[PDB]
């Protein structure tokens, strides 16, 4: 049947309007793999042909232009729009031309304003990537999360854009006629589709110059004037077109911001280069100065001799006038600066009759008078209209708010700078949508084009200035969320973005400092990941606070009272993941107290010195949870640490009780060695808990207490007992066969490693009797154990070279020590 | 058996005591230190009391007899009844301050919070199981403090229809086999006309606001909603129409209902389960949290959706339940998704599918590929 | 590195133009003045065109100030677990605070014109329902500190500076027909989330000091970063200046209201909470005072985080004095009941040595004088 | 597996030789009759490099068989089309393909 027969077909209407917001749906939110297939049941033809047809009912020809916006305009849109609250300005011949007021002879101060949205603009904005839709075409012999993203299906966008400025003259002009059967059945069906079409063709840009002037005539004919017919603010429009208008409004408003951002760039340009010219010279001066100076030359070889962070800020020092005396600019300089600076003001409407002569003035006697002619009943065009208002009067404050984003890069960079906006976009379009193994490779691939992004460590204060470090981290936290319980889903995404953050902490200190700012957040998210293995979101909080002493400094002690809670759980209740595969059940996690303690390890040891504060702090929370300290250090009922660690020495030779008994996994747990490496870093944690030396010497009191502390809590006699165990050695036969244990379930040299350096800072060697007695029966067997190994066969074998760097590292310096 | 509980339990139902007095006239009086008056749980209509065998327990309201059930307030622990007067009474405890201490007018004994707290209390929640005590610690002080009339409305509502359901579903299981045949119904008769008032009375007292109201007095009656429906599922009537529905759907047909039932009891059995699925529905409309109780069970709703009894009621249970959990829509499977389409092609076209089907896709401007696909892999190409 | 480091005309053009915008707004953009606040007020408060109009009807459709405090109010009664932080109710909030206040011897007839303008800029705003949009957005924010609360309570004060009887009246009226215990329930968890003086946190912060570390691209010398002692001090203080605000002019009825609130089920003792913290405070004072005890003079820090803890004591202190005047009976025994007295001796106890201590040397004169009203 | 019937035929002499792209207007329908593409819809010719195979078994060989200027008519079977499992969301599994291309011009 006729489709226009829907108008009185109503159950028909009903039925199919639902089934646009169907198709609408399934291709919501950046699904172009779908988009595509609804090209097939609704193809080019019958959207155009829609366009203009006039006798579509009301829903049906809002659902249908809804309907092309979704399939084919949206996912370019809504990734612009991202774009367009940052402003990259690159330094090119076109931006250096750009300037506040159009060259007139209007006035001095300021000339009239340009019209909005008019002329050139050099930010960044990454290009729309559009397919063809064929469904001909053979199917891709690549698998499925492993090809290339689909792209929008294509439409001729200069036959669109103008059919859409013929439909909205058209509309208009009717509007102004007053006909008794608008089009789609009322004014609202008629106006606000299509000023929907033309807000996202705005947005996405497809407008040119001249259209833009057209539309600024459609809107208001006589302000927007460059040197019925009556425009869309005068019409008695109902709130939903209101609303649409509103948006409009901010489009133009943004321009305008962007227009200003530019401006300053280019101005920026050219007096960089006059002030470095000036600066150069007077140099030049200083070089020949002390001929004729004496001992005042300190005050102005101070500008040379201080950091261009600053330069800057005495060489701009003199906008009060009551300090030019430190200002060394010639009045020609100070004039340009004082000049820019009046006009930058005229054109932000500071300071410097029904005609509203200006944007600024036309919007904000626009709202005033819609809000004082009815009151406005939708709470979404209240609140579009408000926010107009407010950044039309707060003209200066808008652009203060807008320059922390803006950025200026030189012209060698734009290609690079383009795939990183582009790498950029695709992470940022993963927030809105759950992830799968499609997104997941997207992202992966997304993540390692940054890597090899020279811009991305050229640049470190653009990748802040973007934010991307924030986009990575609540891409994380959702997947961490998700499924929070029960196991952690994608691992695979998960240790490549906590590579990305760590990689983005080693940049510099700032980047390093932000991420810092994040560490409750990621702390509170860290409770299950340590569940996957490789990089877990803990070690992205490491990675925040490793040799920064000012960090560790200003770490706050709620946030160990968290980390130490995490440990007591650890020291409570076994792993579930661990539990599931068949693993003997214990009543504590190991891997999951090991991986706070090695953290807790980075946050009291910075630089090879212990941060006393954080020290302190630590081990009187973990003396108030006793539980912390595992199944040894129990207290009543509990046996001792050597008891403890000849238990999983045994249990780590023993099979069938150090794994569920059916590396495989290539990181399979063994409970044996997770034991003794978690007491190890237990250990090692209170040994660099331990006060520095020149604190005992100085005889403090809770340097001290502290130290009394650890001694009363590990004795010597232990250490000593576990310094003296012996160690696996490499050996050879039958046939050459360099037989090696199996490191990840063995006593490792680092658990000595771990054990001496506790003995050194806390107990240390005084005696040569005391001295001797460990060296006899608890270096000397590994030191000549190490020799022998030192052959044409061991010598590269990795147990020798983890006796090699342990004897290197904490046996050796030790005896250099006590060399006396 | 009692405890000290914290945290979101001191708002619920079952956290409400009811102070009722030895006397039946003047049982409102004000209240005067040292008088007895017994103890009531409203949700569960039990007693407090000091039993033989396990102390300090809730006994049945057969068998308090004033002995051991009785209870004095009191303002300070010295060890110390009066003569009532018919009046108002002498006006002295106070809300919010007036710290009062519990005694046991028969034993003497003093409540106070057991102080063991063994393994499954060393980490878990801390719940103090009181224990009337010879003598007690000293902060054992309890305040008193109000509850509004709707919380306690609300809870003796659940009081009485916990007991009614609960005959219902003991009438159903009753006669679960054992059909009738042409002979009487099997056990005692079913409470059918007490239960459809009482579904009538509770879908007319969950109804959502009218949309016309002035939006400063319809948030406070969308949070007296939700209160309320909380209030309901936390005591188990959202349960307990789960497993009335249970007994009901095992009879496909009137006809077939009468086999096991009655003549008498076949015509109430589409109005029944029509009333109970929008009991279900108005119980779970608007809220996260009880939405979110049929992930474990979200086929169960799937699995009825063909039935012919009650399409639309099941549908809209369906779109309660799509329409407010995001976390559902990651349990929706194929069979599934062919289920709601197989509704498309047997029970004709209705445009509620298309509100469902437009849910699965996006929940909270996050879309769900794997539900786009699947939507699309099996609706749109077949183009009938 | 001084001697030997890159000179500006050596630096890459783009590097040094991004120095040069965020030095050039930092000392030209954020140094202007733009006195706007009033100018939108003046608009927004004429309902102009509507004597033309002449509507019959007795409703009298607002203007655009009081639309856009009904929006604000309804986007605040809304029920919602969190508040978002809405940047432009932020901007309206202080757009409408700054557009109240305004602001030898001055002639108490100059002083008579001066109080009935400010009340009638005051009265520009209350007559259109802010009053019960501040008393909305402190319930609904749900003791959560934040420039979300912050901006509220500083509008709050703005429209109560003098004691607005008509402002205290609105507002008393308004949470008793509401009978809300979100309002109390607010205010009782937002002050109890107030920070009092920390020695780990100063230690930190000495040491931090003495690395004296600096960014790279340039330098920041003696960077002043956030500071960690008292950091919402200017937020504890409006707080109880908004406090003493609501009670100021001897309002017995709002004053018998803070202390027990007979609507209500729930009855918070905003006096009690008042007091406990006040004990918190002098407890962090007195613990501050005893590690200086050994030291013989008072470094710059320490006598800033003085100058900031005594203003906090004082404004305590004021509104403690608010709660009481007038007088009333029942704050009266609230206060003796109080733990008002081991406060007090506390106080003393500081005072005695603190009084011997800077009165020895004449670097510790404004310190002291700052002290001394506090007493 | 695919079959070829001619509509109106061109010139009979000119074959789509390698090395020469191939210009066309196909128009795409199912079995049932069921209009699923078409390229004059879109209004732009579908120019598709015969020898890398773009396109599908079927329509490509097809193509290969016909003349310039020849409008014909195809049938291409699941095997030299997508088969087992289809187009998702356009083309059902194990579908016959019916395909009115005209061959309007080559590159």
């Amino acid at each position: 049947m006729d489709i226009l027969e829907l108008s009185e077909r109503l159950d028909l209407q009903r039925f199919h309007s639902h089934t646009l917001r169907l198709y609408r749906a399934v291709c919501a939110l950046g699904n172009n793999r779908v988009a595509h297939a609804l090209c097939s049941h609704v193809d080019q033809a019958q959207l155009l042909h829609a366009l203009e047809d006039a006798h579509l009912p009301g829903p049906l020809r809002a659902g249908y232009y809804d309907l092309l916006i979704s399939i084919h305009l949206e996912s370019a849109c809504r990734s612009r729009r991202s774009m367009l609250s940052e402003y990259i300005v690159p330094l090119t011949p076109e931006t250096r031309a750009i300037t506040l007021f159009p060259p007139g002879r209007k006035g001095g101060n300021a000339r009239r304003h340009g019209l909005p949205g008019v002329g050139v603009t050099t930010s960044l904005r990454p290009p729309h990537h559009f397919s063809p839709p064929c469904f001909v075409a053979a199917l891709p012999a690549a698998g499925v999360a492993e090809a290339p993203a689909r792209l929008s299906p294509a439409i001729p966008l200069e036959a669109l854009r103008d059919k859409a400025l013929r439909m909205l003259g058209e509309a208009v002009r009717d509007g102004g006629q007053h006909a008794r059967d608008p089009v789609g059945g009322s004014v609202e069906f008629q106006f606000v589709p299509v000023l929907k079409l033309v807000s996202t063709l705005l947005v996405m840009g497809i407008f040119g110059d001249e259209d833009v002037k057209q539309i600024l005539k459609m809107i208001e004919p006589e302000v927007f004037t460059e040197e019925l017919e009556e425009g869309l603010l005068q019409m008695k429009l109902p709130e939903s077109v209101k609303l649409q208008m509103c948006n409009l409004l901010e489009y133009f408003c943004d321009q305008e911001l962007q227009h200003r951002v530019e401006s300053l760039a280019a101005f920026a340009e050219r007096y960089v280069d006059k002030l470095q010219a000036n600066q150069r010279s007077r140099y030049a001066l200083l070089m020949r100065a002390f001929t004729m100076s004496a001992a005042e030359t300190a005050r102005r070889t101070r500008e040379f001799r201080s950091p261009p962070q600053e330069q800057i800020n005495m060489l701009l020092h003199f906008k009060d006038e009551a300090d030019e005396e430190d200002c060394p600019l010639p009045e020609d300089i100070r004039q340009d600066l004082q000049d820019f600076h009046q006009d930058l003001l005229a054109h932000c409407g500071i300071q410097l009759e029904k005609k509203p002569q200006s944007l600024q003035e036309l919007v904000s006697h626009m709202v005033v008078r819609w809000a004082q002619e009815d009151y406005v009943q939708s709470p979404e065009l209240v609140r579009a209209m408000f926010s107009l208002l407010h950044r039309q009067y707060d003209g200066l404050g808008e652009l203060l708010r807008a320059l922390p984003r803006a950025y200026t890069i030189s012209p060698s960079s734009v290609e690079d700078t383009m795939s990183l906006l582009e790498c950029l976009g695709q992470i940022r379009s993963l927030l809105i949508v759950q992830m799968g193994p499609q997104e997941e490779n997207l992202m992966i691939q997304s993540i390692g084009n940054i890597m090899n992004n020279k811009v991305f460590y050229q640049h470190p204060n653009l990748m802040r200035a973007l934010g991307m470090h924030e986009t990575v981290m609540e891409v994380m936290v959702n997947v961490l969320g998700g499924g929070e319980t029960k196991e952690i889903r994608f691992p695979k995404m998960v240790t490549s973005c906590c590579r990305f953050l760590c990689y983005f902490c080693r940049i510099s200190r700032q980047n390093q400092r932000s991420m810092f700012d994040h560490l409750s957040y990621l702390l509170e998210n860290s409770g299950i990941g340590l569940g996957m293995q490789g990089s877990t979101p803990l070690d992205v909080a490491a990675a925040s606070v490793i040799d920064n002493n000012e960090l560790a400094l200003a770490l706050q002690e709620q946030d160990l009272e968290k980390v130490v809670s995490y440990l007591a759980g650890c020291g409570l209740q076994s792993c579930p993941m661990l539990l599931a595969k068949g693993y003997p059940d214990i009543g504590w996690n190991p891997c999951g107290g090991e991986r706070y303690l090695d953290f807790l390890r980075f946050a009291v040891f910075v630089n090879g010195e212990s941060v006393e504060e954080n020290a302190n702090v630590v081990v009187r929370l973990l003396i108030r949870k006793p539980e912390c300290f595992g199944p040894a250090l129990r207290g009543e009922g509990g046996s001792g640490l050597l008891a403890a660690i000849e238990e999983a020495i045994r249990i780590s030779e023993d099979p069938a009780r150090d794994g569920p008994g059916v590396p495989p996994e290539e990181n399979r747990v063994h409970l044996g060695h997770a034991i003794m490496s978690f007491y190890a870093a237990l250990i090692d944690l209170l040994g660099r808990c331990a006060p520095e030396m020149h604190l005992i010497q100085a005889g403090k009191g809770e340097a001290l207490r502290i130290r009394a502390i650890l001694r009363s809590l590990v004795p010597l006699d232990d250490l000593v007992g576990i310094i003296s165990l012996p160690l696996q050695i490499p050996t050879l036969g039958k046939d050459g066969a360099l037989v090696q244990p199996k490191m990840s379930a063995s006593f490792v040299p680092d658990h000595k490693a771990s054990m001496v350096l506790f003995l050194d800072r806390v107990y240390g060697i005084e005696n040569q009797d005391f001295l001797l007695h460990v060296l006899d029966v608890g270096f000397l067997p590994d030191m000549r154990a190490a020799a022998s190994l030192d052959t044409a066969t061991f010598s590269t074998t990795e147990m020798a070279l983890a006796l090699n760097r342990y004897l290197c590292l904490a046996v050796l310096p030790l005896i250099t020590k006590c060399a006396p | 058996l009692v405890y000290y509980e914290g945290g979101a339990v001191c708002t619920h139902a079952r956290s409400l005591w009811r102070l009722e007095p030895l006397r039946i006239s003047w049982s409102g009086s004000h209240l005067r230190w040292g008088q007895p008056l017994r103890i009531r749980h409203v949700t569960t209509g039990r007693y407090l009391a000091l039993t033989e065998d396990q102390g300090l327990v809730v006994v049945d309201a057969c068998k308090a007899h004033t002995k051991a059930t009785s209870f004095c307030f009191r303002v300070s622990k010295e060890k110390l009844p009066k003569r009532d007067v018919e009046g108002m009474g002498p006006p002295e405890i106070k809300y919010g301050e007036s710290l009062c201490f519990v005694q046991h007018v028969a034993s003497g004994l003093w409540l106070t919070y057991a102080a063991p707290d063994p393994k499954a209390l060393r980490l878990g929640v801390l719940k103090k199981k009181a224990i009337l005590h010879q003598e007690g610690h000293m902060d054992d002080a309890l305040f008193l403090t109000r509850c509004q009339q709707e919380e306690s409305q609300a809870a003796r509502m659940i009081h009485s229809t916990a007991g009614l359901y609960n005959q219902f579903i003991k009438g159903l299981d009753s006669f679960s086999g054992k059909p009738r045949g042409s002979g009487p119904p099997a056990g005692p008769a079913l409470p059918i006309e007490a239960v459809i008032l009482s579904l009538q009375d509770l879908i007319g007292y969950f109804e959502p606001p009218s949309e016309e109201l002035q939006h400063e007095e319809k948030q406070s009656k969308l949070r007296s909603l939700r209160n309320r429906q909380s209030l309901f599922q936390e005591e188990g009537m959202l349960s307990l129409v789960l497993n009335c529905i249970d007994r009901l759907n095992v009879y496909t047909t009137a006809a077939h209902f009468a086999e096991y039932a009655g003549e008498e009891a076949a015509e109430s059995w589409k109005e029944i389960v029509n009333l109970l699925y929008e009991l279900l529905a108005s119980l779970i409309r608007g809220n996260r949290a009880n939405c979110a109780l049929f992930s474990t069970n979200l086929d169960w709703v799937v699995s009825k959706l063909d039935r012919l009894e009650a399409s639309s009621g099941i549908l809209e249970v369906l779109y309660c339940v799509l329409i407010e959990s995001p976390e559902v829509l990651n349990i929706i499977q194929e069979n599934h998704i062919k289920s709601i389409i197989s509704l498309l092609d047997k029970h004709g076209r209705n445009h509620k599918v298309l509100d469902v089907l437009c849910s699965l896709c996006v929940c909270n401007g996050v879309a769900v590929r794997s539900n786009q696909d699947l939507i699309t892999e099996n609706l749109l190409p077949g183009r009938e | 590195a001084c001697f030997r480091m890159t000179p500006l005309y050596n630096l890459p053009t783009h590097r040094a133009c991004n120095m040069f915008l965020e030095s050039y707004k930092a000392a030209w953009i954020l140094t202007e003045d733009h006195s706007f606040e009033d100018r939108m007020i003046d608009d927004l408060s004429k309902a102009g065109e509507q004597e033309e109009e002449e509507e019959e009807v007795e409703e009298k459709k607002p203007d655009p100030l009081h639309q856009l405090v009904l929006h604000f109010s309804r986007t605040a009664l809304t029920e919602k677990s969190k508040l978002d932080e809405d940047y432009l109710y932020m901007a309206y909030a202080d757009i409408m605070a700054k557009s109240c206040h305004l602001e030898v011897e001055v002639s108490f007839e100059e002083k008579e014109m001066e109080k009935q303008r400010l009340l009638y800029q005051q009265s520009r705003l209350h007559t259109r329902g802010a009053a019960e949009m501040v008393l909305q957005m402190i319930s609904a924010c749900k003791g959560e500190t934040g420039a979300m609360v912050s901006s509220t309570l500083k509008l709050g004060i703005s429209i109560l500076n003098g004691g607005n009887a008509e402002v205290q009246q609105k507002m008393l009226d308004y949470l008793k027909d509401k009978k809300e215990v979100g309002f109390f329930q607010s205010i009782q968890a937002l002050m109890q989330t107030c920070s009092v003086l920390d020695l780990n946190a100063f230690e930190r912060q000495n040491k931090a000091e003495g690395l004296g570390m600096v960014n790279e691209d340039g330098t920041v010398i003696n960077r002043q970063n956030g500071e960690k002692v008292m950091a919402d001090d200017e937020f504890t203080q409006d707080l109880f200046r908004f406090l003493q605000l609501l009670c100021e002019g001897h309002n017995n009825d709002f004053q018998n209201y803070l202390r027990t609130q007979t609507g209500n089920t729930t009855t918070i003792n905003i006096i009690i909470c008042t007091v406990d913290y006040l004990l918190r405070l002098q407890e962090s004072i007195s613990d501050f005072y005893w590690y200086y005890s050994g030291k013989d003079v008072i470094e710059e820090q320490g006598k800033r985080n003085f100058s900031k803890a005594m203003s906090v004591a004082k404004q305590v202190f004021n509104s403690l004095t608010e709660y009481i005047q007038g007088p009333c009976t029942g704050n009266q025994q609230s206060l003796a009941h109080s733990r008002l007295w081991d406060a007090v001796v506390g106080f003393l106890h500081v005072f005695a040595h603190m009084m011997m201590k800077l009165a020895q040397d004449s670097s510790q004169i404004e310190l002291l004088k700052e002290l001394l009203d506090l007493q | 597996g695919v079959e070829i019937e001619t509509i109106s035929p061109g010139d009979g002499r000119t074959f789509p030789k390698k090395g020469q792209t191939c210009v066309v207007h196909y128009t795409g329908m199912l079995q049932n009759g069921k209009k699923f593409d078409s390229s004059r819809d879109r209004n732009k010719p579908f120019k598709f490099r015969i020898g890398k195979q773009e396109v599908i078994k079927g329509f490509e060989e097809g193509a290969a068989q016909m003349s310039l200027g020849q409008r014909a008519k195809l049938t291409c079977t699941p095997d030299v089309a997508y088969g087992a499992t289809g187009h998702p969301g356009v083309i059902p599994p194990n579908a016959t393909l019916i395909f009115d291309v005209e061959l309007l011009n080559l590159e």
